């Protein structure tokens, strides 16, 4: 009989673009005639879930209030509530969710690094580091599309925020992708996509190919007599 | 070598000032560009004005650049100076890489006074 | 007696965030009795639209309500009208409005492209053109941006979208950041935003800057000599 | 019933000679017995107009009013007018037109851009930009050459005028191609022409191929004999 409710998170939405945020009740016992909304800060009517899973393995029940929202309600600073009247709960729980409102706004600088070559000695495969930094707060979202084409998680990895250690509290994250070296050599724009809060359009991307550097070269011939 | 002006200008602050250079009344120095450039010790002259309309965004207002092909001659005009205008400057023709060109020094003083007793 | 009301649009709501819906009308009088009724499907409310239009030099009224709502609702279909009461008629006068699925879509794909030698040659001001390409549907949007924080839109010009010759009407545009080149001699990396429907993010940037033409080797082969 | 009055290029002129100035009205009522007079500012009428235009097969009916002056008469600018007078509104419309003065001459300043190395790459399709600049008056003309052989307008499309952001006075324009990249990879260069009444001999043009434009690739091979 324990209330949890999942916020909506930037990188779901981003990902979805149909803000969701879902009211877990963990170790309930398995009874029924349960009644689980969710409510607005005037207690506004949602529409219902759908799809609650299984009962627990550990024979347990576990309620969960599924709601499709607007995106700004959420962003608009207004509390959400989710109300439970299970039967051993006499009342209805109703428990208000806020966005943490006052934490600091830092876009991202991301700098996506080029592999250099001694990987590229093995001719097996590239390794593309898309280094994210100098921002907070949390969940920035990554992903890499290709040409117009997007990556699915498969190709491609990166961490959780974890705070930046000399700069004050903030954040960074890794990421990291793999090709062949045949790929980085063959044209494979590869732009590395960074989603989060603070930049002005919300996102930026960088790029980088296997020529983006490489600098001007010389190949003087001077024959003299 | 065959554009010809005034070596050293100097005026103080809050003046105009108007600046002749020549050149050879030929066909295309009546119908090409002029210009007035400004270099320093990093390898460059920067435009500044240009007979073709545009202007340097530091010298919108304060300056303009008129050619007299009949006189062989363009003119430039600069109107409140500052002690931030003096330097090396070139007047010149064509493309500014090459030096169909002359050199022009400037140097701008502070208005003095402020003693009543002289 | 004629009514219009006016469409958000892509440009005009990415400059918002904040899609809303107005109205307009030709050849009416202006005073009170002006009864600004914006409708959901079956006529939900309007919000307190504030700041109306006033008497217009020919004495022609037009009546003016927004409705600042939720963005995908528009996206997602809801027909929306413009019901008004005015004393010239007293007959309801209800304008249609919606978002006008249909034609297909195509995505753009902006190239930047590195102002031209010759102009570096006069070094004289350096212009870079965002050219905007083969897409659909129309209302294409851009703004210049670099170390992110963005330029004032007369700093560049884009005429709004021409059709394509080749294709069929797969649209495109263009505007041209201009620079002073003693600028652009420094590196100032200058990205191109651009905004479209049909982009799977919606939004795409590509930049540039000098080290983007530049050639790669010199093959100089010197052979003075004396025969 | 929208009328467009149309006055000939000065392009158009220098390439005829011949300064026929026409109006056209877009999508009126094709009756019959449609009448429209070119007058002079004086309001005497001048020579007549022939070939003029039928009833449209998508109804947006038209009709062409031909006319022709002396070209010294047009550089002297006196107002011009065409009226039509048709029972649809039976009421004269005027269309007068004119030459502005005090425009002074500009010259175009054709720099000419290759296509972006990343269009290369999706393999199919070139684009190269020719473009004017810092030019007065408005009203260029340009056409794309190759090879000896002119290209028919459905390759290219240009721009028209609109102001520069930094010059008060001087318009610009664009003209954009399509080509297929091998066929922009074969050699095969290329010369966009421009007119316009700044220019000496009235025309000048410029030219790239492959190897021109932002070349990756500086070979020289130069030989200095007998110092």
């Amino acid at each position: 009989i324990r209330v949890f409710a999942i916020p909506p998170s930037f990188a779901s939405i981003f990902l979805t673009k149909s803000t969701k945020l879902t009211c877990l009740v963990t170790d309930l016992t398995t009874y029924d005639s349960v009644t689980i909304s969710w409510t607005r800060q005037n207690g506004e009517a949602v529409k219902t879930h759908t799809n609650i899973s299984e009962s627990h393995p550990n024979a347990t029940f576990s309620a969960v209030g599924e709601a499709s929202i607007c995106e700004d309600d959420w962003n608009s600073g207004e509390r959400f509530t989710c109300t439970v009247t299970h039967t051993d709960l006499p009342s209805p729980l109703k428990q208000t969710i806020s966005r943490p409102k006052g934490v600091a706004l830092h876009r991202p600088d991301v700098y996506l690094l080029p592999p250099a070559r001694e990987q590229l000695n093995l001719r097996e495969s590239a390794t593309i580091t898309c280094l994210v930094t100098g921002f907070s707060p949390a969940d920035v979202f990554v992903q890499w599309m290709q040409r117009g084409q997007p990556l699915s998680p498969e190709k491609y990895v990166t961490s959780a925020p974890m705070p930046e250690p000399q700069a004050p509290g903030r954040y960074f994250a890794h990421s990291i992708l793999t090709v062949s070296e045949e790929e980085w050599n063959t044209g494979e724009t590869y732009t590395c996509v960074v989603a989060h809060e603070a930049l002005p359009n919300r996102v930026t991307e960088r790029t980088v190919d296997k020529s983006t550097g490489k600098p001007t070269l010389y190949n003087v011939s001077l024959v003299m007599s | 070598s065959p554009i010809f002006g005034p070596e050293e200008v100097n005026s103080v602050e809050g003046n105009s000032v108007s600046i002749t250079c020549y050149y050879p009344p030929t066909s295309v120095n009546r119908h090409t560009r002029k210009y007035w450039c400004r270099q320093g010790a990093r390898g460059g002259c920067i435009t500044l004005i240009s007979s073709e309309g545009y202007v340097s965004s530091k010298y919108a207002g304060r300056a303009n650049l008129t050619n007299f092909p009949e006189n062989g001659t363009f003119v430039v005009n600069i109107a409140q100076l500052s002690q931030d205008d003096s330097g090396r400057y070139k007047c010149g023709l064509g493309i500014n890489s090459r030096g169909l060109s002359f050199d022009v020094s400037l140097e701008v003083s502070q208005g003095p006074g402020l003693l009543n007793d002289t």
